[PDB]
RNA sequence: UGCGAAAGCAGUUGAAGACAAGUGGCUUGUCGUUCGUUAAAAUGGCCU
């Protein structure tokens, strides 16, 4: 009656390259920038900068 | 320590830059005034440059370079520049 | 006092329009009653001294008819921001009043004259004017289907007209001061109340004879009733609400409140209903939180008790906490 | 983080940021959010990233 | 009827500003309180009040940008080494600006301030800058959204107060000019969409103790452009 | 963890669990003024 | 981005017998006053009301003390022989006092000219009058006539009760204080009796046999009472007619105790004892009666108080002697127009919706060895810890902020003779002390490590050295000796 | 500095008006004033802690 | 580096190629080069 999930997120996991300095951060603002999307290396995190909580 | 550079016409100030950290007792510069020489009690001697096209074009210098050559002071600083000579 | 200068319901009770003052110029704004299902866009009355006397909702691209102070009915569609058509009577008198049957828009004037036009023609159809009738400041169309004849108007003193003969069928009993709402309750019956006092009477519109007088406990600022007569709420001067339920039943004579509903904050400070709508079931009240910005409430008056006390929250001392700092700063 | 007004060359520092900084840029049209990646080396044995903006008005943490 | 007749000031106010737009008339005094008023004729109530412990204010401006005409910050100021800046969003989410960007010698109260446009001149995108008027002669320009030290003006005396012109150029550029006086009577105009450069330097005829210059006819810091061709 | 389930970390720490008219114009207007 | 952590002193475990929170409030009773009477101070009472007076009954004369100035205010001299007890009621209003000829004499306090009756009690010395604690108008004298005797100062020519039943030389009373019947009376034979004073009232309803003859019962709780006597005091539930606590930890007999409630204290009630061998002693009655903290007093101390529960001014620990003296210990405690322009400064947001708060909270000063911490001028801060007026955990902790932080070699390099002095002169008086020496050690090894060739040049740093030597000689034999008697007690388990 | 110190200067003409402001109007000790930027609407604070407001019917 | 206990106990430190300097070679030293082995320094320091 066991069942195995993966429920909780990861490491961010920016641009892991060599020979790129500067940008290597692969996060995003909105257009209208009031979301903030990043990913990881399980999901997609779209924060959001007005009420610093993550919203999808 | 502060070097200031004042516009002739209109008598007042372009731009101040916060360079020495005491008194700045001697300061000169080359033929066409692309660098101004300074130096004083705080014993280093910093180097303001007006080089670039844009520097000339919008008159503004930048506070280029600074070394530490002297042992206790510098009283005295002078430049000559010809074609066998800088 | 209350810088809503005039506010009324569309049918269904699902928007607002409301004009207020905007340093010194009219200001006319369309809200949604409630949000789930801002609009910060006004029409800008663009003279200084040019303001709104009246306003109806029409019933399909959803427009407003405004009744000016220079003889002029607006219409002005909301979706859109612009006055589509601008109706004008000869003159330059101010509109008391103005109603529509389907397609057919009646308006009274300060001149205590009579103006029909057609809002499908754009058009002046009638203009008259009838006798012993002088001081007009309300009417309403006693509805018959799409013949628009007997009209209802108000001085006072209601007079019931008769539009193909341009005269006066019947002459009700007014008040001591001028009428504020006169509302045509079933085929049968009207509501009228005056300005400055709490008493409504409905009044039989095919004998004159008054059913029932109708006592808020506080002097009446608006009406609603609704569809099927079965209710009717009234927003009074002091920002209260008070529901008449089943009014037109056998408290023989003069009828109280049944329910009085009025809002208070968390602090203990009374902010004023303004201009509810009332249905089947469901009523929905109006005030204003910030200083002009209207806020709604929905409420089932069926099951709340008689004297109901709504809560809002609203800002009184609360320290800013903001969202990127703990509490200890 | 050090951020360098290259008209008189002047420092404006913010000192204590939890990690290294292996990335900094600028972000808004109007630049009024810094974007910066913490290394967070105290631990050799995992390379752990944290992702910090932070409005450029006060210099405070919107959005680690 | 009295604007703040609705809700009393506790103390005199020291300033007071219409919106550009909107109906609101802000007012602000020692008692380290603003507050915002909805005004017309008869009932001019009060929108909302914002309480600044430890901060009386004594300059207090709303600021509405021309690229979107849709930020309404309110710049507020005494006699504090910071300036507050609240973002109007009808909690109150407000900033602070603490930090010359190096200059803070030459700046030790943000008392007088004043906000104005500033066109970067090789894009066509405006922005606002606060300016802060310092000891010396100085006064210091930073940005309105970021509060970088942009550039610095210095007149030679005793710096009393100054005001923002502006001109047009061309569609769509204008060009931001600084005047600023001495106590004496002596005035500068400071070009500074370019670098703070002085373009006049010019001379008030009588005048020895000199407290306020304004402009006027056109767009100031308190009749504001709302579009940027309307200036 | 104290209610019947065992979390793990992986060694890239994801945690897991081993357990048990008007219509048109509302949209128009939220549309026109938004 | 955060703030700077403090720099946190150096605190070593924690060595025995610390300050506990009861003996830091009952050390700052200081300021000791030596007032010489003519005899041995018996009783001294406190004003009750506005508890801020203090009546001293020395042989033939009764003086209230202020508590504020210690001087005498009033005096009460007009006895014929050796007046014992003096106390005020409980309004504060008038001052009984028994006199050695049986003559209760009551006068008003603060007049001492205006003596408002005398009642004749016994023959035989009274030396024990208090008024009732609940009631106003009834005194209570006990004498010796091995009888006390309630008294309504209305009537004042008979007694209104007469309680007898005590074999000999009854000493003390005292009244329970929630029943207002209730008369607990202690003699030289031990015995504890107590009266219910609406029965008979010539036999008590039950007796405490305290063993020792009792020099003082008072009243603790409304159920237990404290009885002194001999060496020891006990302590007895009243309910249950039966002793529960006892402590005998003083030479000679207990003379006196009283008791507090209430007052600005960590101990919440204290019941101090005073007991002919010079002590003074508080005892904490919530644990268990457990001595807190003790005075030591130049002869045998025959009486003792404290200031009342309410006393909201400067307060007072009072002790009269059998020598004749008396020690006070206490603990002490632009224009219109202008305002009219800075008027609003002092609002603070009340009517006003929104309250913004960011005024950072101004922490501690930072002292210089922090500041230069945090500069990163490490030889300064060893320059700033070898001042004089330094602390010695202060001068620990910067030294082993230094160690643990950087460099000791950083903050050692551009030295000499005479900048090294301060450190090595320092490190004689640290190598003494365990929680410094082994900073000092490696402070010392690593500044022989890199100036060796300082000590062949500099004669005047060989001799610093020698003397650290013999410093490190003496503590080597301390710590091997430690060891030997540690040792010397493993041997005992 | 001193109470009712307010004047309204008519321009390009340069003379003030003179029937504005009178004895009897409660100016107070004039701090701050403001201007409309569409009404035509006068705001003026004085020390007592009192906006006093004018509208301008040229506008 | 491995085993360990926080003590300690066993193991070390090759090769290729390229480049730089010095005097095509020779010497020395490097490597954002490879294979194998379990294997100190540019006056340059921390915000309001």
């Amino acid at each position: 009656q066991y069942k195995l999930s993966v429920v909780s997120g990861g490491k961010p996991a920016l641009n892991n390259l060599s020979s790129v300095t500067g940008n290597k951060n692969i996060a995003r603002l909105s257009q209208d920038q009031r979301n903030y999307i990043i990913p990881f290396n399980n999901q997609i995190k779209v924060y959001s900068v007005e009420t610093r909580q993550c919203v999808k | 320590g502060s070097i200031k550079f004042w516009d002739f016409q209109f008598a007042t100030l372009n731009q101040s830059f916060k360079a020495h950290d005491a008194d700045v007792l001697c300061l000169t510069t080359d033929t066409d005034n692309n660098y101004v020489f300074s130096a004083g009690v705080d014993r280093k001697i910093f180097q303001f440059s007006q080089n670039t096209n844009k520097s000339q074009k919008n008159n503004r210098w930048v506070n280029s370079s600074n070394r530490l050559l002297h042992g206790n002071d510098i009283r005295a600083i002078c430049a000559y520049q010809s074609k066998g000579a800088d | 006092d209350s810088p809503v200068l005039q506010s009324a319901y569309d049918p269904s009770g699902q928007y607002l329009c409301y004009v207020t003052v905007a340093l010194d110029k009219q200001r006319v704004g369309v809200q949604p009653t409630q949000r789930a299902t801002w609009n910060e866009n006004f029409l800008y009355l663009e003279d200084s001294k040019l303001k709104v006397t009246c306003l109806k909702w029409v019933n399909d691209t959803v427009a407003i008819i405004l009744g000016m102070n220079n003889g002029e009915i607006w219409l002005y569609s909301v979706l859109a921001n612009e006055v589509t058509y601008k109706f004008t009577t000869g003159n330059s008198y101010e509109i008391k009043d103005i109603d529509l049957m389907g397609n057919q828009l009646w308006c009274i004037d300060s001149s205590d004259a009579f103006y029909q036009f057609d809002l499908l023609q754009f058009k002046l159809l009638q203009h008259f004017r009838i006798n012993n009738c002088v001081q007009l400041n309300k009417l309403t169309i006693v509805p018959a289907g799409d013949s628009v004849a007997q009209l209802l108007v108000a001085s006072h003193s209601i007079s019931l007209i008769d539009i193909e003969e341009k005269k006066v069928v019947m002459t009700f009993p007014g008040h001591v001061s001028p009428v504020s709402t006169l509302q045509v309750i079933t085929n049968e019956f009207f509501i009228s109340g005056a300005e400055g006092d709490r008493f409504l009477n409905v009044y039989d519109i095919h004998s004159g004879m008054t059913k029932c007088v109708l006592v808020a406990e506080s002097d009446i600022k608006e009406l609603s009733h609704s569809g099927q007569a079965d209710s009717i709420a009234v927003t009074t001067e002091d920002g209260s609400l008070e529901i008449f339920v089943d009014p037109l039943v056998s408290g023989n004579k003069s009828k109280k409140s049944s329910k009085k509903i009025q809002i208070v904050s968390k602090d203990g400070r009374k902010v004023p209903i303004y201009n509810a709508f009332i249905n089947k079931d469901l009523l929905n009240v109006s005030w204003l939180q910030n200083a002009t910005m209207p806020y709604f409430k929905n409420l089932q008056w069926r099951e709340i008790p008689n004297e109901y006390t709504v809560e809002i929250s609203l800002n009184w001392n609360n320290k800013n906490k903001s969202a990127d700092r703990d509490l200890h700063g | 983080m050090s951020l360098w007004q290259l008209e008189t060359n002047s420092q404006q520092f913010l000192p204590r940021l939890n990690g290294i900084i292996i990335d900094c840029q600028v972000l808004g049209p109007q630049g009024n959010y810094y974007s910066l990646i913490l290394q967070m080396t105290e631990n050799n044995s995992n390379s752990d990233y944290q992702f910090l903006l932070l409005n450029a008005s006060d210099l405070t943490s919107k959005l680690s | 009827k009295d604007a703040n007749a609705s809700h009393p000031s506790h103390s005199a106010i020291q300033s007071l500003s219409f919106h550009p737009s909107k109906p609101l008339l802000l007012t602000g005094g020692y008692d380290k309180t603003l507050r915002i008023y909805h005004i017309d004729g008869k009932t001019n109530h009060l929108v909302t009040s914002l309480h600044l412990v430890g901060s009386p204010i004594q300059t207090c401006t709303f600021y509405t940008s021309l690229s979107n005409q849709n930020q309404q910050n309110i710049f507020t100021a005494g006699r504090r080494r910071y300036m507050h800046s609240w973002d109007l969003s009808l909690t109150a989410k407000i900033e602070k600006f603490s930090r010359l960007y190096g200059h803070e010698s030459t700046q030790r109260s943000f008392e007088n301030f004043k906000v104005a446009h500033l066109q970067n001149s090789q894009t066509n995108s405006v922005h606002g800058i606060v300016l802060l008027q310092g000891n010396n002669g100085w006064i210091n320009i930073l940005h309105s959204t970021s509060g970088l030290w942009l550039m610095g003006c210095k007149i030679e005396g005793v710096i009393t107060d100054f005001c923002i012109d502006y001109q047009p150029i061309s569609r769509g550029k204008f060009r931001t000019i600084l005047i600023a006086v001495n106590a004496y009577g002596e005035v500068w105009e400071f070009d500074l969409n370019k670098n703070g450069h002085v373009i006049r330097r010019w001379k008030d005829q009588g005048g020895v103790g000199i407290t306020k210059i304004q402009v006027g006819g056109g767009t100031t810091t308190t009749c504001p452009a709302l579009q940027i061709s309307k200036i | 963890n104290y209610d019947t389930d065992f979390i793990f970390l992986d060694i890239e720490s994801t945690l897991g669990v081993v357990g048990t008219n008007s219509d048109i114009f509302a949209e128009q207007l939220h549309k026109l003024s938004s | 981005s955060t703030a700077r952590p403090r720099i946190i002193t150096s605190k070593a475990p924690l060595l025995p017998q610390q300050t506990t929170p009861e003996q830091r409030y009952w050390r700052q009773y200081t300021s000791a006053q030596l007032v010489k009477e003519h005899n041995s101070v018996t009783h001294i009472s406190f004003n009750p009301q506005h508890p801020h007076d203090f009546a001293v009954t020395s042989s033939t004369r009764v003086q209230i003390f202020s508590s504020r100035t210690r001087q005498v205010i009033k005096t009460f001299s007009r006895f014929k022989d050796v007046v014992y007890s003096a106390s005020f009621r409980s309004d504060g209003k008038l001052l009984c006092a028994g006199d050695a000829t049986g003559l209760v004499s009551v006068y008003d306090s603060y007049n001492p000219r205006t003596i408002l009756l005398s009642i004749n009690a016994s023959t035989h010395p009274t030396h024990v009058t208090k008024f009732h604690t609940q009631d106003n108008k009834i005194l209570a004298t006990a004498s010796d006539d091995r009888v006390t005797r309630l008294w309504d100062i209305s009537n004042a020519y008979e007694p209104q009760l007469e309680l007898t039943g005590a074999t000999d030389y009854v000493r003390t009373l005292s009244f329970i204080p929630a029943a207002p019947h209730l008369v607990a009376t202690g003699s030289y034979d031990g015995l504890i009796r107590l009266y219910d004073t609406r029965s008979s009232g010539s036999t008590p309803i039950y007796s405490l046999n305290h063993d020792q003859p009792v020099e003082n019962v008072i009243a603790v709780s409304p159920t237990q009472i404290v009885s002194c006597g001999g060496n020891n005091f006990k302590v007895w539930d009243l309910t249950s007619n039966k002793k529960l606590y006892e402590r005998g930890n003083f030479n000679k007999a207990v003379t006196c105790l009283d008791y507090v409630e209430n007052f600005d204290s960590p101990m919440q009630s204290a019941l101090i004892a005073s007991s002919l061998d010079g002590h003074v002693k508080v005892f904490d009655p919530l644990d268990n009666f457990q001595v807190k903290f003790g005075w030591k007093f130049s002869g045998p101390v025959l009486s003792c108080a404290v200031s009342p529960s309410t006393a909201q001014g400067n307060r007072h620990l009072v002790a009269g002697l059998s020598s004749g003296l008396l020690a006070i210990r206490t603990k002490k405690k632009k224009s219109n127009n202008f305002q009219r322009m800075m008027r609003g400064s002092e609002y603070q947001g009340d009517q006003e919706h929104i309250i913004h708060n960011d005024k950072v909270r101004s922490q501690r000063r930072m002292r210089a060895f922090e500041r230069n911490i945090n500069q990163f001028k490490w030889s300064e801060a060893l320059d700033n810890a070898f001042v004089p007026g330094m602390a010695k955990e202060l001068t620990l902790t910067v030294l082993q902020e230094l160690r643990k932080r950087g460099k000791v070699r950083v903050a050692l390099y551009g030295r000499d003779e005479s900048t090294l002095e301060p450190l090595l002169n320092w490190c004689l008086k640290g190598i003494e002390d365990v929680r410094s020496a082994s900073i000092v050690a490696d402070w010392v090894a690593v500044v022989l490590e890199l100036y060796g060739n300082t000590l062949e040049s500099s004669p005047v740093l060989q001799e610093l050295m020698i003397d650290l030597k013999t410093k490190v000689r003496h503590e080597i034999h301390k710590s091997k000796e430690a060891q030997r008697i540690e040792g010397m007690l493993q041997l005992l388990t | 500095a001193v109470k009712d110190a307010l004047r309204l200067v008519h321009l390009p003409s340069c003379s003030v008006f003179s029937n504005w402001p009178t004895s009897g109007t409660p100016l107070g000790k004039v701090t701050s004033v403001a201007f409309s930027p569409s009404g035509g609407l006068l705001a003026v604070g004085n020390e007592q802690g009192k906006v006093r407001l004018w509208k301008l019917n040229h506008y």
